[PDB]
RNA sequence: UCCGCGAUAGCUCAGUCGGUAGAGCAAAUGACUGUUAAUCAUUGGGUCCCUGGUUCGAGUCCAGGUCGCGGAGCCA
């Protein structure tokens, strides 16, 4: 069996004003408060394309290494639904913003596979229907919100690969600063065009378009449970029909919302209100200079030049802020493995305490840089790390013995707790080093050997 | 050879020697005196050992927990300062003449009686030592007493205990059937019955005048708390009887049962119509322990400035009902907010209220933010109608009929229990006169129960206006819970065709869905009617148990599996092949 | 996807600003003549949910998983 799937991802761009309207984007519980005259599709009103919208569009186009057309025209997707005000969705039929690109997705089975993206054009969002009294309520607060429809080439195969692609898209978009990426608030959505086929015969099972898929887990489970379903369907023969299916995480079953009786004729044609936007090579010349370093290539840059493991490189390159924050400390000259080490474990705990969106807030790189500076040059490595670790990070912002004296401390400890009796069996002798370490803080490496020699 | 039961040692048997066998609950060693608590089906008793026969002492020191032993001794009357209230036999002891260890016992996973912190999964996994606990045993024995009483009554009244087959034919519409792959008929399945309904009807056709059966029932639905996949039901069906006779016999049964077992008496069961029940309680299963009642008041609040009242007041598809809670004006705003959020869960947009403090001053005598939009006269006749006086609070539910009925009905029961406003006696009832039809979301008409339910009117008044038709159906309610219910069936040709015509079902579906039934109905079916009780819940009520699993010997969890026998389990591929079926747990990349 | 809580002896459950898994109950041995959910002393027992990583050292800190309860979100 060979399962050929596809992915249609809608990404909500983080722009202040809407794509054609002047209303804000992020909204609260207040309904119809984020809707001017343009969004309500009043008769005689006209739309004007947003600047940072197309900017971010061709930005994603440049990041994904796709052949961007010099000209792109907005077309109309005429369909009737209460959420859609003007009766047509302003999309792009011919000549999209970006087309034919490739994204390197990193999985766990060795090779980081290359996936195709056929296009990524600019769309617009519609209203939302809610559960209420009777009739129903439509809110146009999200209507008019700029959307980026990243359509992937059907080169993507297994479900795990699909999850990898969604995560790669999410990561790239997070790095570019185009969308929030937070699927919980409803910014990033996707659909899956899954179709299976028996290897050998050019005949195959009917296409299944699973719409409205939230989490990555939901993606994997739904895609699997759809693949196996199609496998059964073709094995039995029966009736292979093209349908619009849905997935609920509660029962892990796939239900059909609408049966596709025929190809929906949306009647596409160039919008007479919107003139074709011309993207000249100068825009791309400046924006490519503005292009940030890709995460997929950032972890690999963490593999090549800086001594690091795949794991630590990936988890360090999980975000741009953390990456830059770490690279500064490396710039201090703190040992790569050890500087990164300090970034991971120690400050990571306090970062887990508040989980502060940006690591620009809690601790500066110059401070930890100064700590490692004190640990390397000014002082030797060992116990000096342990206390400053406690004191320096939380509160104050201000920046070692190796004698024989510890032996004199080693006797009194044995007198404190009844340690003389516990010496009989080997077990663990950490409790012996505890009292000495607490009394001194000094020099653990010597203390372990001395305590081990003194025990039995 | 046992002489007497441990938990049946009264004070009267003093000066008699006894031999009793049982388990060793707990053992107390004082050195000079050894105490053993021996337990059987009837309860616990204390046996005492003094080393004056040190051989028995040797057979006393080795004994540990849950050892199965046989002890013969003499019952000695214990001192006044040693008497035990917890032990039913706890005013006497038995000095052990001779002991014998019938069988040894490994350490029981969990302890008996509280506050031994067993958790439900562990208690279910070792259910065979859990039922040793006297409380569980008392519950099950009580169940046995119940089935005993019911069987005695039904037998004495000319009912026939006849068994109906479990493996029957599968059919949709009603509920998911448990299927059983057929070894002899490949591709075909048997099905576990949801109720012996069809079979009992056939038994009426078969000439058996009166039938009853305590039958096993199976539903493959996702389950609720207090709901199990395998549940026992008391099926009853009779011929040549109307609704009055059936309700008579059944009511008599319930009374006789409650007097035989718990020794309580029920007077008479009030017959309340569905319409009335919905009117003053907003529920098809009223809790008659709570005297609090819903009173409709929307008619006088039609042309009023306040709009959340006037809205549904002029809308026929709903009402505005009030609920007086007495002496509850001292209630804090916290509780009010909690209750508003509570009624929120049943769909009510808001819970309006009036705190009634001083009636002679009018409007300045009613502290509330709503009082301004409503005239003084209407207010006064409302207060007059609801029965409210000084010190009370009046709540208001104003919405679609279903929503207000459910939300205020539940607010009613909730605030009913929370303020302890009920009489603690038993309160039984009958719910009668249901409607025949209802709309089915999309439209059209449909029967709530079954299309075989007898309407109170004629097939003409029926084909006239189907909405005005009441059914001859009946449910029995105790403490606001539905013990069971049934109805008298239709055996009339023209009537069956009348309800068939009125529901939109042509003869295709008539034949495909009910053909064998209609066939059996055509060859001379008598006037028959029946009812069924959920025996489990009945025992649950009669015991006072919290859950239904407490009145079932070996229950299953909410996900239909039982943790003790680890069922359902895996079966080898051979038995899978012989039954003509395949699995589909195949490896994916 | 997200928030809170939780996984640690037979059972229940605690464990700080990182140093031999404790306590009640149960079990084993011993003591005690009135307990009755006995007590007291002593002994025995366990993979701190899985993997990887951090540190002189991990139940504890970092990252990624599994499972139970409830809440939020989505359901063009």
């Amino acid at each position: 069996w060979e399962t050929v799937i596809g992915l249609e991802i809608h990404a909500q761009l983080a722009t202040q004003s809407k794509i054609f309207s002047g209303s804000s984007t992020a909204f609260g519980a207040a309904p119809n408060t984020q809707a001017s005259l343009v969004d309500l599709a009043m008769p005689g009103t006209l739309p004007v394309l947003n600047e940072e919208a197309v900017r971010m569009a061709c930005l994603f186009g440049l990041a994904i290494d796709a052949r961007i057309d010099r000209q792109n025209v907005f077309a109309r997707k005429n369909y009737f639904y209460p959420d859609l005000p003007k009766g047509y969705q302003t999309s792009q039929m011919d000549h999209p913003i970006v087309g034919k690109g490739h994204l390197d997705i990193t999985l766990e089975d060795g090779t980081t596979k290359r996936i195709g993206i056929t296009r990524a054009h600019l769309e617009e969002d519609a209203g939302k229907s809610l559960h209420e009294d009777g009739m129903s309520g439509i809110d146009l607060n999200r209507a008019g919100t700029p959307l980026l429809e990243i359509v992937s080439e059907p080169d993507i195969r297994s479900a795990k690969e699909a999850v990898a692609y969604v995560k790669a898209i999410h990561a790239l978009v997070r790095y570019l600063g185009i969308c929030d990426g937070n699927m919980a608030e409803g910014s990033l959505r996707c659909d899956c065009n899954v179709s299976v086929r028996p290897k050998g015969q050019a005949e195959f099972g009917t296409r299944a378009e699973i719409k409205n898929v939230n989490s990555f887990r939901f993606i994997e489970k739904a895609i699997n449970h759809e693949i196996q379903r199609q496998i059964e369907l073709i094995e039995d023969g029966g009736k292979v029909v093209q349908e619009t299916r849905l997935y609920d995480p509660n029962k892990d079953e796939t239900r059909s919302m609408r049966g596709k009786e025929e190809a929906n004729d949306y009647r596409y044609f160039p919008c007479p209100d919107l003139l074709p936007v011309v993207i000249e090579p100068e825009y791309l010349a400046k924006l490519r200079e503005q292009l940030p370093e890709l995460p997929v290539q950032k972890r690999e840059r963490f593999e090549s030049q800086y001594g690091l493991s795949a794991y630590d490189a990936s988890v360090l390159s999980a975000s741009r802020e953390m990456a830059d924050y770490f690279e500064k400390v490396q710039g201090i000259c703190g040992d790569a493995k050890l500087a990164a080490n300090w970034v991971m474990v120690e400050l990571g705990s306090l970062l887990n305490k508040d989980g502060l969106e940006i690591e620009q807030s809690p601790v500066s790189a110059e401070q930890l840089g100064g700590m490692i500076l004190r640990i390397k040059d000014n002082t030797i490595s060992g116990k000096l790390a342990k206390m400053v670790f406690e004191a320096m990070a939380n509160g104050e912002g201000s920046a070692x013995x190796x004698x024989x004296x510890x032996x004199x401390x080693x006797x009194x400890x044995x007198x404190x707790x009844x340690x003389x009796x516990x010496x009989x069996x080997x077990x663990x002798x950490x409790x012996x080093x505890x009292x000495x370490x607490x009394x001194x803080x000094x020099x653990x490496x010597x203390x372990x050997x001395x305590x081990x020699x003194x025990x039995x | 050879m046992r002489s007497h039961y441990c938990g049946q040692l009264n004070e009267s048997l003093d000066g008699q020697e006894v031999t009793l066998c049982g388990w060793v609950h707990r053992r107390r060693d004082h050195g000079g005196v050894i105490f053993l608590d021996v337990r059987d089906r009837e309860g616990l008793a204390q046996v005492v050992f003094d080393p004056d026969r040190a051989e028995t002492f040797a057979k006393a020191d080795r004994v540990r927990s849950e050892f199965v032993v046989k002890i013969t001794g003499k019952v000695r009357l214990r001192p006044e300062g040693a008497r035990n209230p917890n032990m039913a036999s706890g005013s006497i002891e038995v000095l052990g003449y001779e002991l014998e260890v019938l069988n040894q016992a490994e350490t029981p996973p969990f302890p008996l009686d509280e506050y031994s912190d067993v958790g439900e999964e562990t208690r279910l996994r070792y259910r065979f030592i859990d039922l040793r606990r006297p409380e569980m045993a008392a519950k099950l024995k009580l169940r046995a007493r119940i089935t005993s009483s019911i069987r005695r009554y039904l037998d004495d009244n000319g009912f026939l205990d006849v068994e109906t087959p479990i493996l029957g034919r599968p059919t949709p519409e009603g509920a998911r059937d448990y299927l059983v792959p057929s070894r002899t008929y490949p591709g075909h399945f048997f099905a576990l019955p949801q109720s012996p309904q069809l079979f009992k009807q056939l038994l009426m056709v078969a000439g058996f005048d009166r039938y009853y059966q305590i039958a096993k029932c199976f539903r493959d639905e996702d389950l609720r708390a207090d709901r199990q996949p395998e549940f026992t039901q008391i099926d009853i069906e009779t011929s040549f009887l109307d609704e009055s006779d059936i309700i008579g016999i059944t009511e008599k049964m319930v009374r006789q049962l409650f007097k035989e077992v718990l020794d309580v008496e029920f007077d008479e069961f009030p017959h309340m119509p569905f319409e009335e029940a919905m009117r003053r309680y907003g529920s098809d299963k009223p809790d008659l322990r709570i005297p609090l009642e819903l009173v409709d008041v929307a008619d006088q609040l039609k042309e009023v400035e306040f709009k959340v009242f006037s809205g549904p007041a002029n809308d026929p598809k709903g009402r505005v009902a009030a609920l007086r809670v007495p002496g509850a004006a001292s209630m804090p705003r916290s509780q009010i907010d909690d209750y508003t959020k509570f009624v929120g869960i049943y769909g009510a947009k808001g819970l309006a209220y009036i705190k009634v403090n001083e009636r002679a001053k009018g409007v300045e005598g009613l502290q509330s933010p709503i009082v301004k939009f409503i005239p003084e006269a209407n207010l006064n006749v409302i207060l007059d109608r609801v029965g409210a006086v000084d010190g009370d609070i009046v709540f208001f539910g104003a919405d679609k009929a279903k929503i207000v009925c459910d939300a205020l009905g539940a607010l009613r029961i909730k605030v009913g229990h929370d303020l302890k406003l009920l009489t603690r006696e038993w309160a039984p009832m009958w719910v009668v006169d249901f409607p025949m039809f209802e709309e089915n979301d999309d439209g059209s008409l449909s029967a709530l129960h079954h299309p075989f339910t007898s309407p109170k009117c004629t097939p003409a008044e029926l084909e006239a206006n189907p909405g005005a038709a009441l059914s001859r159906a009946y449910d029995m309610v105790l403490n606001g819970t539905e013990l069971g219910g049934g109805s008298i069936r239709i055996h009339d040709k023209s009537m069956q065709q009348a309800v068939f015509r009125v529901l939109g079902i042509d003869e295709a579906e008539q034949e495909e869905k009910f053909g064998f039934l209609l066939d059996a109905l055509k060859y001379g079916a008598p006037p028959h009617g029946g009812l069924a009780f959920g025996l489990d819940r009945l025992v649950m009520l009669m015991t006072g148990a919290s859950s239904i699993r407490e009145v079932i010997a070996f229950p299953k969890t909410q996900s239909a599996g039982d943790v003790m026998t680890q069922a359902p389990g895996s079966v080898d591929g051979k038995a899978l092949r012989e039954l003509h079926i395949r699995l589909r747990e195949q490896p994916k990349a």
